[PDB]
RNA sequence: GUAUGUCUAAAUGCUCUUAUUUACUAACAAAAU
């Protein structure tokens, strides 16, 4: 059948889409720091 | 009640299917039941079970067990490594058309590694091939007229792998580079023109 | 789900259809009986 | 109206088609059956369309009849169907214009 | 396979099929060699060469592919190219015995 | 098509400028894309609070 | 539930609460079918009306004014029946009778 | 009970339990489901009761 | 080298295969029996 | 746009009766609707053998059939239907009829029940 | 999909399924449409007012109606159901405003004073501005430039388990690769995976997964990963059960799985227990057992208990007993309309018994005498959501016999006073 | 009754009315299995018809938030998408029945 | 959840029938006293 297992994943870079994702929206702009 | 041909078929199915898949097997034997089939298998069919008799010592042991696990007979059987009913018995001691049709069916089943999707796909392929040959025939027929072979219609911007060369990877410019390769290629290609012509 | 045909009009094993058939038979049967008796009577007379 | 055919021949669609026919002259010569007796078609365009349709049909018939199970009787039947189609096409090539 | 156009049609189809099989199991390496062989048979040396290269790129650590490619190069009496290929292979993989031996 | 982005903003603006029942017809400031795609009522209606209440 | 513990329901408030909730859930199931649950569009008429007038013919135990109490002093110490809680629904002063009053207490 | 009956009971309790793909011989402990089992259970509990009382 | 296992639950291809698909018990199991039978005998007598 | 759509849009001039009449006028001309063997999806109750290639299509197997009306009804006012099927392997037209006297079907020059 | 000039969108024909699929607009577009409609309604009212069609007071009233009735007038709430809050607020305002406004004056239409409602709607719109700009804007972007390679997210309830399994498989493969040298390893990977799967299945079943060719290390690794899986699985199951007990948004399918999984676990536990028992004798020490037996005997003597004999052929009330049993059996089925094959068989058997009482009785007797081996009892477990119970389904043919025995033995006990007064469930009270 | 569509049927009064009466059906009733001749003497009221029966409460004007669509080729307002009701209405008013009624009255 | 895929060169008006449906879809869900 085609109900099939696998060998490897992927990572290929295209031109960015420019879509306004919900999570990507700004939040926690301030980074904290340590004392020293 | 169990006939021998049926039993044989069941055994075959089990080798084909799986000793924990008693629905398909049941279906295969039109009269016998799913839960019954498994039971039958347990009783007679499986080779690892020693349905045959054994020495006096074994018998003695069995009798001892019977005394000391009052007729807890499955347990006794397990202890023995024997089947149950047979053990119990030992302790106590001390139509044609249908067959033909079912067999035919069964044979068809067990052999054919097919279904909807397996059968369909191959058939589709065959059909496609036939179509292609028909097309070729048509072009042959209309050869005196100028005719072009129809391309596979594209779906979402794909490549026709004749032209263009597909995603090429380089020859990789090396140190001992010599220019005869090109000539050789040309020579090779010359022959194919001739082939095309004939 | 299992058996599809059970959700079809044309399927006779569907209960509604069966009922309809029975009704048809029952009416027709009754008519026949009514006529049959008459026929019998006629025969007797003859 | 499951399975699409019903939808196609739903009254609204039919009405729309009629409207189109009335205003602008959109017919679908696929959609109507081609007439049996030619010379009940005074317009040329319509005739041409009909001819085209028949040609298409013929082509379709041709495509299927060269399938691999050649000994089956359907193919044989089609051979006669094909002939009929051809005849029809020929007829459509009448010499009025 | 009577005419040139017919051949092209056939060949094209075959190529497409090969591509399709690759796209799923890119990391297979049996398919790639088969494809290469087919290309060689067709007598399009470029195409075959490209295919082999692609295969190598996918899996550089696969000696069989390398060796088959070398054979192909040599088969077409195209020694210099073959030599270059061999050299490349050696550079890639020293501690494999076989390339050197070849 | 692009203007859909700002159509809700436009709506909000227009609604905000609703002429009050003591007003026959309000003139209002308006920006509009020269293409004719969108039209924003530009002014934001402020009032003298007590007067408004009255 | 009620035939088994006829007398013993009245005292237990948790059980009553569950009944109220359970009944409501059941009602909503029906209302789920009708893809709404708008409280006006299902007056108790449609549920409790018997099947012999086209209703569902439920047998409510939900329209009871449940005993509320000082939960501060309820689990702790001692109790008395004061302050009734709502029971289940808005009513049009339609007192739907309760199955318990048609069951003879066990004693 | 009649010894034969007792034997029958005991064997009956001592069965191959199945579930989907796993199965096991119930070598110990009464199966509750089988019809007579209730009686057996009661009898067992009688013993317990006796023990409790004296 | 690792074998080619065959599932008792699954056959993707349906490829059939030629049937590829402790005795001591504790003192108790004798002792218990002895206790029981003997007890029974005692009861009888 | 959504399967549970309450009201389909009508043009501003849509005399419904008139529209219906028009449709009727253009129903005799129409290709589909003016034909027999209208399609249907059905499982096979008989569980039978395709007579050409002996393909054992079992009970409950799903097919895209053609239901056609048989003009000769059963008794008087209870219709019976021909239900065409194709065998999976060979493309032989199997079919069956639904004679409701026995509350069951009849085979129609397609295959045989077993 | 034709737009009215009132913004109520609806379809021209009835759409085929493909068309429908193509043309399902979503929560953005619909929201926008709703907004537009609302705008039109207020704008329309003002237009009307401007035209001689409607008085100033009337216009005001109309506006008020619109703002309160947004909810009924036009579906926003359908598409974004937090507009529900706004609607509620509007309603509240109306209630307040109307009661203030119609004090001495009576009930009727004509209350203006749309201000607070209007304000509320404006504020609602504020929130939307942002949401719509992300949503509608996004949609338009897609229309111009429609996404390349989206990434699904396993934090979803769905797909989690599968993903996990895949990950596990990958890990196992990696481990095996690390382990030893191979030539053409791709082929072997599949085999390894298969083996792993088999092992898992065995674990689930409680079969020992012993394969002879499996080399120690690889096998060991596989075992470890299946143990890990079990740990992850069992714990998960437990968690699910806990959730179910609480009443905490369990998926029907999930609940079913839990019921199944938990049942399996229970079965496994039982068989482990059995194994343990087999290994190390019964829990009961022999002396204790003997003592108990003695006690029982003493009790019997005290009671002067006539032991229950084997049913004779010419027993007085045998037929009656049989009939009772049959009736009982029927009462399992007499209610339900649906019957599986086994059930049907059982029914048939019962019928036969009824027909031929003497024969059946004889058969039963024979079975009692001889039959010491029996058909295997399949168990389903039932979902009493707090705590699952077992259900032991005995074979139809033996079942009748069992029923008969139950009927007979109990009757005998009743006659002969086996059970004393104090064991109450048995009693008819 | 006033909740229900009862008055819309055009009957004088609810006395001697029933549902799903049909003929007797027992002789040819052995196709079923442990059904006890008839499964239930109680009428099942399939919810398609239930909705219709209580249509005049279920669909009604005093709705909280129902978007009042006018049903296709009729004067039957639906305050929100209610599922089976609409279908029933369509069935009732098939073939432009409303128009026919109105025109008939006019005539 | 009303699947799907290949396949495509660029007679006119008339009326009469209805207290119905050769209706189609099953992706959806499945119990008693």
């Amino acid at each position: 059948p085609q109900l099939e297992a696998r060998s490897g994943a992927k990572a290929a870079a295209y031109t960015p889409t420019g879509i306004e994702h919900a999570r990507l929206l700004p939040g926690h702009t301030t980074l904290k720091y340590r004392k020293f | 009640v169990w006939t021998n041909v049926e039993d044989q078929i069941l055994k075959a199915a089990v080798q084909k299917y799986g000793t924990h898949q008693w629905s398909k097997v049941a279906s295969l034997l039109q009269k016998k039941t799913a839960r019954q089939s498994e039971l039958r298998w347990n009783e007679y069919l499986n080779p690892k079970l020693n349905f045959t008799e054994f020495s006096k010592e074994e018998d003695a042991q069995l009798l001892d067990l019977a005394r000391e696990l009052p007729n807890q007979w499955r347990t006794i059987a397990d202890m023995m490594a024997r089947p149950a009913q047979v053990c119990v018995e030992r302790y106590n001691r001390l139509l044609e058309d249908e067959e033909k049709e079912m067999l035919a069916e069964a044979r068809a089943r067990l052999l054919n590694t097919q279904g909807k999707k397996a059968t369909r796909k191959i058939r589709e392929r065959m059909l496609e091939e036939s179509k292609r040959i028909a097309e070729l025939q048509k072009r042959r027929e209309l050869k005196q007229a100028g005719i072009n072979v129809a391309i596979k219609k594209p779906k979402k911007k794909y490549g026709t792998d004749i032209d263009y060369n597909e995603d090429i990877v380089y020859e990789q410019a090396p140190m001992p580079g010599i220019y005869d390769t090109s000539t050789e290629d040309r020579q090779i290609k010359k022959k194919f023109e001739q082939f095309e012509r004939k | 789900s299992g058996d599809l045909n059970l959700l079809k009009s044309w399927n006779p094993k569907l209960m509604k259809n069966r009922k309809k058939v029975w009704e048809t038979e029952q009416d027709l049967i009754t008519e026949q009986q009514k006529l049959n008796t008459r026929l019998k009577e006629i025969e007797k007379e003859r | 109206m499951s399975r699409n055919v019903d939808k196609a021949n739903s009254v609204l669609v039919r009405f729309q088609e009629q409207q189109a026919e009335s205003a602008g002259g959109y017919k679908d010569y696929s959609r109507y059956q081609r007439p049996r007796n030619v010379s009940k078609v005074k317009s040329i365009k319509e005739a041409n369309e009909w001819k085209r349709q028949v040609s298409k049909e013929i082509k379709q018939k041709s495509t299927r009849i060269y399938d691999p199970s050649l000994n089956e009787m359907q193919i044989a039947e089609l051979n006669d169907e094909l002939n009929n189609l051809f005849k029809e096409w020929k007829r459509w090539q009448w010499h009025i214009d | 396979i009577l005419d040139l156009e017919e051949l092209r049609e056939y060949q094209r189809r075959k190529r497409t099929e090969y591509e399709g099989y690759l796209k799923r199991n890119r990391l297979d390496m049996g398919q790639w060699i088969r494809y290469a062989q087919f290309e060689i048979e067709q007598h399009d040396m470029r195409r075959a060469r490209s295919i082999f290269e692609r295969a190598l790129l996918v899996d550089s650590s696969f000696i069989p592919l390398w060796i088959r490619y070398i054979d192909a190069e040599l088969k077409v009496k195209c020694i210099n190219h073959a030599r270059n290929l061999m050299n490349r292979a050696i550079s890639t993989l020293p501690r494999v015995d076989k390339l050197w031996y070849k | 098509l692009g203007a859909l982005k700002y159509l809700p903003h436009a709506i909000l603006k227009l609604l905000e400028n609703m002429p009050h029942p003591w007003e026959q017809a309000k003139e209002v400031k308006v920006l509009y894309h020269t293409s004719g795609a969108i039209t924003f009522v530009n002014e934001t209606p402020r009032v003298i609070e007590p007067v408004y209440t009255a | 539930l009620f035939t088994y513990f006829r007398e013993a329901i009245v005292a237990t408030e948790p059980l009553l609460d569950i009944l109220v909730k359970g009944e409501t859930r059941i009602q909503n199931r029906v209302k789920l079918g009708l893809n709404s649950k708008m409280p006006t569009r299902f007056p108790p008429a449609v549920f409790y009306t018997p099947k012999e007038l086209g209703g569902l013919g439920m047998i409510s135990a939900s329209h009871i004014l449940i005993p509320a109490s000082d939960l501060s002093w309820s689990k702790q110490t001692d109790t008395g029946i004061t302050h009734f809680r709502a029971g289940m629904t808005h009513e049009d002063e339609k007192l739907i009778p309760t199955i318990f009053r048609y069951i003879t207490t066990w004693e | 009970v009649d010894p034969n009956i007792a034997d029958y009971i005991t064997a009956k309790n001592n069965v191959v339990i199945n579930f989907k793909d796993m199965s096991h011989v119930n070598k110990y402990g009464l199966i509750r489901g089988l019809k007579f089992a209730s009686f057996i259970f009661q009898y067992y509990g009688l013993v317990i009761d006796l023990l409790l009382l004296g | 080298k690792i074998p080619a296992a065959v599932s008792n639950w699954k056959n993707p291809n349906g490829y059939t295969v030629a049937l590829e698909r402790n005795n001591t018990i504790n003192d108790g199991f004798m002792k218990l029996s002895e206790a029981l039978e003997n007890a029974d005998k005692k009861a009888r007598q | 746009s959504e399967r549970k759509a309450i009201n389909k849009y009508y043009p501003p001039d849509y005399n419904p009766l008139e529209a219906e009449k028009l449709s009727r006028k253009m129903a005799k001309k129409l290709k589909t609707m003016n034909k027999s063997h209208a399609s249907i999806r059905l499982m096979t109750p008989f569980s039978m053998r395709c007579l050409e290639c002996n393909e054992y299509i079992p009970k409950s197997r799903k097919f895209n059939g053609k239901k056609e009306l048989l003009k000769e009804k059963y008794l008087d006012s209870i219709k019976i239907y021909r239900l065409t099927i194709s065998c999976p392997r060979c493309a032989n037209s199997i079919a069956f009829r639904t004679d409701p006297g026995n509350s069951d079907y009849v085979m129609e020059v397609g295959g045989v029940r077993n | 999909l034709h737009l009215d000039y009132n913004f109520n969108l609806k379809p021209t024909k009835t759409l085929t399924t493909k068309e429908r699929k193509k043309s399902r607009l979503g929560n953005s577009f619909h929201l926008m449409r709703e907004l537009l409609k609302m705008m039109k309604l207020i704008v329309d009212t003002h237009v009307q007012f401007r035209l001689g069609n409607v008085d100033a007071f009337q216009l005001a009233d109309g506006i008020h109606y619109i703002l309160n009735h947004i909810g009924q007038l036009t579906g926003i709430y359908r598409y974004k159901y937090k507009v529900m809050h706004q609607i509620r607020a509007c309603k509240d305002l109306k209630h307040i405003i109307y009661y203030k406004f119609n004090k001495n004056l009576g009930k009727g239409p004509g209350c203006g004073f749309w201000q607070p409602a209007w304000r509320v709607w404006l504020n609602f719109l504020r929130g939307t501005i942002p949401l719509l700009e992300r949503y509608i804007g996004n949609l338009i972007t897609r229309q111009f430039e429609g996404r390349s390679n989206e990434i699904v997210k396993t934090t979803t309830k769905q797909r989690l388990d599968a993903y996990y399994d895949l990950e596990l498989r990958n890990s196992v493969m990696d481990d095996i690769l690390e382990m030893m040298p191979e030539s053409i390893r791709q082929k072997k990977a599949r085999t390894i995976l298969q083996h792993l799967s088999e092992a898992w299945r065995c674990w689930k079943a409680n079969i020992p997964w012993d394969v002879p060719g499996m080399p120690a290390p690889i096998k060991k690794i596989i075992e470890r990963y299946i143990k890990s899986k079990a740990d992850a699985w069992v714990s998960a199951a437990h968690y699910n059960r806990e959730r179910i007990k609480r009443g905490a948004h369990v998926e029907k399918t999930m609940v079913k799985k839990n019921l199944g999984r938990l049942t399996r676990l229970w079965i496994k536990n039982e068989q482990e227990r059995q194994r343990q028992i087999q290994k190390n004798g019964p829990e009961i020490t022999p002396e204790e057992a003997t003592t108990i037996f003695s006690v029982m005997v003493e009790w019997l003597e005290s009671r002067s208990f006539s032991p229950i004999p084997f049913p004779p052929l010419t027993y007085k009330n045998d037929t009656k007993i049989l009939v009772l049993a049959l009736e009982d059996l029927k009462d399992v089925y007499a209610s339900k309309v649906r019957l599986n094959a086994s059930e049907r068989e059982e029914l048939a058997l019962i019928e036969e018994a009824y027909d031929n009482p003497h024969d059946t009785l004889n058969r039963i007797k024979k079975y009692l005498l001889t039959q010491r081996v029996f058909k295997p009892v399949d168990i389903t477990m039932m979902e009493n959501y707090q705590n699952i119970s077992p259900v032991y389904s005995v074979d139809p043919l033996e079942k009748i016999t069992d029923a008969y025995l139950d009927q007979y033995l109990w009757y005998e006990a009743d006659q002969r006073k086996l059970f004393p007064n104090w064991i109450k469930p048995s009693d008819s009270e | 009754l006033e909740h229900t569509l009862f008055k819309g049927t055009g009957f004088n009064s609810w006395e001697g009315l029933f549902w799903e009466k049909a003929s007797g059906f027992e002789d040819s009733m052995q196709f079923k299995k442990l059904t006890h001749a008839q499964r239930t003497g109680l009428s099942q009221i399939p919810n398609r018809r239930f909705t219709l029966w209580w249509s005049p409460t279920i669909n009604r004007a005093n709705v909280y938030v129902g978007f009042l669509v006018q049903l296709d080729l009729t004067g039957i307002f639906l305050h929100g998408k209610i599922p089976t009701l609409k279908i029933s209405l369509i069935q009732i008013f098939r073939a432009h029945l409303w128009q026919k009624i109105h025109e008939s009255i006019v005539f």
